[PDB]
């Protein structure tokens, strides 16, 4: 069984997750229009920049993180919000579009588009198949939320400061998500497994993207595309 | 800093 | 007579303005989607952005200014950039409609549109009637084109170097301009004047701009709307 | 310093 807390902590990320999330992607129609060089750099920004707003919202409703430090919070949202983007996109991902599907097609990426805004194959090949291998995975929602939290709150994350508490959060979520599947999903014996290899996976997908977020940026007719927001998340601050 | 991280965490 | 330096000072002069200006303003497609709070920040600063581009192709076109030392070139735009944007606008600005009207109605930008973009009307009032004052002036575009490389190499912008060089410049643009007026100027005895009147006009329209700039931008929720360049321009940088 | 501002300039 799972306890009544841990039930309250499935509750409050779905919750979450369900105000930072728009099913509509309505405010989609307020990018930069996108255009199919780097056509696609700048809608693609756009989307970029306003998930991760969408990511702090989440971060901030899941329980303790908001308890943490300033300096920890931000720590753990610069390293880990191309990740959470990454991870929430397959939301909106389609096996069979081979393509995130946010509305009509206007807003239908697949992944001659993504080439469009800078980025090369090297972290394109790794990302289809990380959004295909997590879709076919039939989370949860609960699982999927749940996931989500867990790669926010890792402490093995550069310049973390109270790893003892934020690893204190992790474990308590990772006890839940264990729990869950057990419990909750039938069928998934080998499941908790297969999402905790979507983390590595991530973080391997997380290296090439900044590797190749390291060359947009030092091109000033590029890093003009982007967002005050974007410059400074993925940016090298401390 | 991070100004607009900041300011978004509240 | 007008001499043979004097002419190709003009023939160069309207050819930047020509390259750097485009009367289609096809490129407006592709800013933000305006909105009709500050509904309208998104896609007027995204017009500010575009015009300080197109300001400083301006700029790299006048004669000399090209020579002119790159700190020298920073200080003169980061300084006189928004006084050419309020110049180069009165072109769309129409004195029927009140409003600048840069091809279709959602790029038809009245004044309720701008108090949406977090400028308030103790800008808008004088802007206004700078815009119909310039705009009255029926002005050649022989002068519109001479008064916007005036109003850049001005030597009285905080932080220029070589102060005898770019006065050396704007003199002869000066002696260029009231030639012009006098011999191809049917009228305009009194002319040079009301056009040097609005340099001094100007200044107090940048004065109170930039005074309403740092109200948004000390706000980061607002600042979040404006783009790299429009930050970098209008930023207090040294 | 200055960084789009000194590529646009070039
Ligand atoms: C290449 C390109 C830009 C990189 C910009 C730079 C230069 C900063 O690297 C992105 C690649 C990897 C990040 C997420 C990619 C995608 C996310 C898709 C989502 C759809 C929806 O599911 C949702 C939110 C809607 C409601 O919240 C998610 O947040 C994001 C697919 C399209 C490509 C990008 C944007
Ligand atoms: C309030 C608001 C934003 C302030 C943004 C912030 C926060 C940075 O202050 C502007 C007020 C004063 C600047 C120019 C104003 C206008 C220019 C109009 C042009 C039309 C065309 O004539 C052209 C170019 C087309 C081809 O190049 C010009 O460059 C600009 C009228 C609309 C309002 C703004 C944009």
């Amino acid at each position: 069984m799972l306890s009544d807390e841990q039930m309250q902590i499935i509750n409050s990320l779905v919750e979450a997750h369900h105000k930072t999330y728009d099913d509509s992607y309505s405010d989609f129609v307020r990018f930069r229009p996108p255009v199919r060089r780097l056509s696609m750099l700048p809608h693609l920004a756009d989307l970029v920049s306003y998930s991760i707003q969408k990511v702090i919202g989440f971060a901030k409703m899941i329980p303790g993180f908001r308890d943490l430090t300033a300096e920890d919070q931000i720590a753990l949202l610069k390293s880990s919000a191309i990740e959470i983007i990454m991870l929430r996109s397959n939301q909106s991902f389609s096996l069979e579009d081979m393509s995130w599907s946010c509305g009509g097609p206007d807003f239908k990426y697949c992944i001659n588009d993504v080439t469009k805004a800078g980025h090369t194959l090297e972290l394109l090949e790794p990302l289809v198949k990380f959004q295909v291998g997590l879709k076919k995975l039939k989370l949860h929602e609960e699982e999927h939320v749940l996931l989500m939290a867990i790669c926010l709150l890792s402490p093995d994350r550069p310049g973390v400061q109270d790893h003892v508490r934020i690893e204190a959060l992790q474990d308590r979520l990772c006890d839940v998500l264990q729990a869950y599947i057990r419990i909750q999903h039938p069928g998934g014996r080998l499941l908790y497994a297969k999402m905790i290899q979507k983390l590595a996976d991530l973080r391997s997908l997380n290296e090439e993207h900044s590797k190749q977020y390291r060359s947009l940026s030092f091109q000033p007719e590029h890093s003009m595309q982007l967002t005050p927001l974007v410059l400074e998340v993925f940016g090298s601050e401390v | 800093k991070h100004k607009i991280l900041h300011r978004l965490l509240q």
